[PDB]
C-alpha cells in the first residue's frame, strides 16, 4: 500500500538517478589533497560509524554524512589535525536533516574528546553549508537498497541486513568505491547479499527497473566481493562489530562465498 | 548583500524566522524575505532551515513558492522568495458574503494537486498544508508555501516525527498513532481545504486530539475493519470509541455537485492505501471544465 508509494516510486527512482550524478564527489580528489590520505579517511569514516552506534542514529544519516565529507573534500584541502572537525560538522548536519531527535551540538563536541571547541564545530557547519551550497538532500546507497528490497519474493531479513552491511563497508575505502554510484553499489551489494544467503541472482525485475545487468555490475561486484572476503583482516573493524548485533540479524558472522560464479 | 533590498512591511511569522515584503532597488522585483537570527550559542543553523533550503532548491514548479536566493551573513541568514499577494485564509474571509465562485475553487484545487504531485514525485512530504500556508496572486495562481515542516522521504517510508500537521488538518492515521505515514497525509489536508473553500469554515475544527477524531468520526462514520482493515489494531485505537453511523456524503458539503462530492469522498477515505493520490486526482471528471481565472476580488 501507500507506504511503498505505488503512484510515485518510478518517478522517485528516476529522480534519484538524476541527482546521484549531480551529487557525485570527484573521484580523483585524494591525490590532490596534500596532507590527508585514503587511510586517514578510512579511520574517520570508521569513527563516524562508532558515533552512529553510540547515538543510535539511522544508517541513512551515516551515508549522508560521508557524502558531505566527500563532496567538501573534493574542493577543499584540509590538514590532518582538522579532518575530524569536518566529519563532526558533517555528522551534525546529516542528523539535522535525517533524525527525528538529533543529538545536540554539546554532545558532538563531547565525542571529539575535547579536541575542538563548540565555536569550531558551529563555524565548520556553516562552512560545509557554503561549500555544499545547502545541497544536503543527496541520494545514498540505502535509498536505492530500500527499493531493491521490494523485489525479493518473499522478503528475507538476512538478505536485507547483509546488503546494507556490504554497502556500509564500501563507505570506508575511497579506493575503489569512490568511482561507483550509489545505485550501482546498492545493486552489487544486493546481488552479493542475495547470492550469499539464498543462492539466487539479481532478478529480471530489477533489470527492468534499473537497466543494470550482471554484466554492467561485474566490475563493482568484483571489488565488493574482495572487500567482503578481506573484511576480518581490514584495519578498520567497527562495521563488522556493529553488524554482529541481533538488530541486523548478525549477518557479519555469515561466510562469504568462495566464488561468485560469474 | 542586503544592500539592494528595501523593506516595506512585516508580513507574518511561520514555522521559523519572520517574513517581510521587500523590493529589489535595482530590478524592481517585489520579494518576501525570511530572516533567521543565528545568535550561534543556541545550536547553529536550525534543522527547519536546513530542510526548507535543500528541499526548495530542488522543487521548481509554478505551484510551489519559488526560492530565489540565500544570503548567509555570519550570525544572520536571509532567504529570498518570490512574493505572493495574500494567503487563502484571508481570501476566504474576504469572500464572506458572496462565497468563492466554483470555477475559482475548481482551479485552485487543480493547481494545489499539481504542486503536491510534484513534491511527492520528488520524495518530499509537506506535512503542514492549511489555508495560512497556501498563497495566491492577482493573476490566478495559488502556491504551496512554508516547507519548514517538510521532509525528504525514502521508499518505502520509515517512522518519522509524530507531532505533525496542524490539528484541524491532521489525517486519522496520525491521530491513531500509526508507526508509518505517507503521501496520503498531504491529501487529507487538501481534502479538508477543498471542503473549506466551498463552505468557508473548517471541516473538522477540533480542540484536542480526541475531539478531532470524534469530529471526523461523526462526519464520515467511526471506521471498522471492513472500511479500514487493521484500524482496531492501531496503537491509539480504543474499542470504547463511540460508533457513529456515516452521514450521507451529500450532507457534508451541501452545495457541492456530484463530481465534487465524488472527488472529496476519495480524498477523505479512511484507509491511506485507498485514498486518492495527487497524480490520479488530476484526471477526475470534476476537472473536465477547469480554467484558470483571476480572483474575483482585489487582493
Ligand atoms: O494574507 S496577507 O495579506 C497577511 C495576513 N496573513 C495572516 C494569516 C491570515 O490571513 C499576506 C500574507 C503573505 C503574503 N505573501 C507571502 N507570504 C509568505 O509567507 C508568509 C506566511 C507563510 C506562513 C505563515 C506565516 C506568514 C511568503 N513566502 C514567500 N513568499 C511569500 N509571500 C501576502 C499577503
Amino acid at each position: 500500500g501507500v507506504n511503498e508509494v505505488p503512484d510515485y516510486h518510478e518517478d522517485i527512482h528516476t529522480y534519484l538517478r538524476e541527482m546521484e550524478v549531480k551529487c557525485k564527489p570527484k573521484v580523483g580528489y585524494m591525490k590532490k589533497q596534500p596532507d590527508i590520505t585514503n587511510s586517514m579517511r578510512a579511520i574517520l569514516v570508521d569513527w563516524l560509524v562508532e558515533v552512529g552506534e553510540e547515538y543510535k542514529l539511522q544508517n541513512e544519516t551515516l551515508h549522508l554524512a560521508v557524502n558531505y565529507i566527500d563532496r567538501f573534500l573534493s574542493s577543499m584541502s584540509v590538514l590532518r589535525g582538522k579532518l575530524q572537525l569536518v566529519g563532526t560538522a558533517a555528522m551534525l548536519l546529516a542528523s539535522k536533516f535525517e533524525e527525528i531527535y538529533p543529538p545536540e551540538v554539546a554532545e558532538f563536541v563531547y565525542i571529539t574528546d575535547d579536541t575542538y571547541t563548540k565555536k569550531q564545530v558551529l563555524r565548520m557547519e556553516h562552512l560545509v553549508l557554503k561549500v555544499l551550497a545547502f545541497d544536503l538532500a543527496a541520494p545514498t546507497i540505502n535509498q536505492f537498497l530500500t527499493q531493491y528490497f521490494l523485489h525479493q519474493q518473499p522478503a528475507n531479513c538476512k538478505v536485507e541486513s547483509l546488503a546494507m552491511f556490504l554497502g556500509e563497508l564500501s563507505l570506508i575505502d575511497a579506493d575503489p568505491y569512490l568511482k561507483y554510484l550509489p545505485s550501482v553499489i546498492a545493486a552489487a551489494a544486493f546481488h552479493l547479499a542475495l547470492y550469499t544467503v539464498t543462492g539466487q541472482s539479481w532478478p529480471e525485475s530489477l533489470v527492468q527497473k534499473t537497466g543494470y545487468t550482471l554484466e554492467t555490475l561485474k566490475p563493482c561486484l568484483l571489488d565488493l566481493h574482495q572487500t567482503y572476503l578481506r573484511a576480518p583482516q581490514h584495519a578498520q573493524q567497527s562495521i563488522r562489530e556493529k553488524y554482529k548485533n541481533s538488530k541486523y540479524h548478525g549477518v557479519s558472522l555469515l561466510n562469504p562465498p568462495e566464488t561468485l560464479n560469474l | 548583500s542586503m544592500e539592494n533590498f528595501q523593506k516595506v512591511e512585516k508580513i507574518g511569522e511561520g514555522t521559523y524566522g519572520v517574513v517581510y515584503k521587500a523590493r529589489n532597488k535595482l530590478t524592481g522585483e517585489v520579494v518576501a524575505l525570511k530572516k533567521i537570527r543565528l545568535d550561534t550559542e543556541t545550536e547553529g543553523v536550525p534543522s527547519t532551515a536546513i530542510r526548507e533550503i535543500s528541499l526548495l532548491k530542488e522543487l521548481n514548479h509554478p505551484n510551489i513558492v519559488k526560492l530565489l536566493d540565500v544570503i548567509h551573513t555570519e550570525n544572520k541568514l536571509y532567504l529570498v522568495f518570490e512574493f505572493l499577494h495574500q494567503d487563502l485564509k484571508k481570501f476566504m474571509d474576504a469572500s464572506a458574503l458572496t462565497g468563492i465562485p466554483l470555477p475559482l475553487i475548481k482551479s485552485y484545487l487543480f493547481q494545489l494537486l499539481q504542486g503536491l504531485a510534484f513534491c511527492h514525485s520528488h520524495r518530499v512530504l509537506h506535512r503542514d498544508l492549511k489555508p495560512q500556508n497556501l498563497l495566491i496572486n492577482t493573476e490566478g495562481a495559488i502556491k504551496l508555501a512554508d516547507f519548514g515542516l517538510a521532509r525528504a522521504f525514502g521508499v518505502p517510508v520509515r517512522t518519522y516525527t509524530h507531532e505533525v500537521v496542524t490539528l484541524w488538518y491532521r489525517a486519522p492515521e496520525i491521530l491513531l498513532g500509526c508507526k508509518y505515514y505517507s503521501t496520503a497525509v498531504d491529501i487529507w489536508s487538501l481534502g479538508c481545504i477543498f471542503a473549506e473553500m466551498v463552505t468557508r469554515r473548517a471541516l473538522f475544527p477540533g480542540d484536542s486530539e480526541i475531539d478531532q477524531l470524534f469530529r471526523i468520526f461523526r462526519t464520515l462514520g467511526t471506521p471498522d475493519e471492513v472500511v479500514w482493515p487493521g484500524v482496531t489494531s492501531m496503537p491509539d485505537y480504543k474499542p470504547s470509541f463511540p460508533k457513529w453511523a456515516r452521514q450521507d456524503f451529500s450532507k457534508v458539503v451541501p452545495p457541492l455537485d456530484e463530481d465534487g462530492r465524488s472527488l472529496l469522498s476519495q480524498m477523505l477515505h479512511y484507509d491511506p492505501n485507498k485514498r486518492i493520490s495527487a497524480k490520479a486526482a488530476l484526471a477526475h471528471p470534476f476537472f473536465q471544465d477547469v480554467t484558470k481565472p483571476v480572483p474575483h476580488l482585489r487582493l
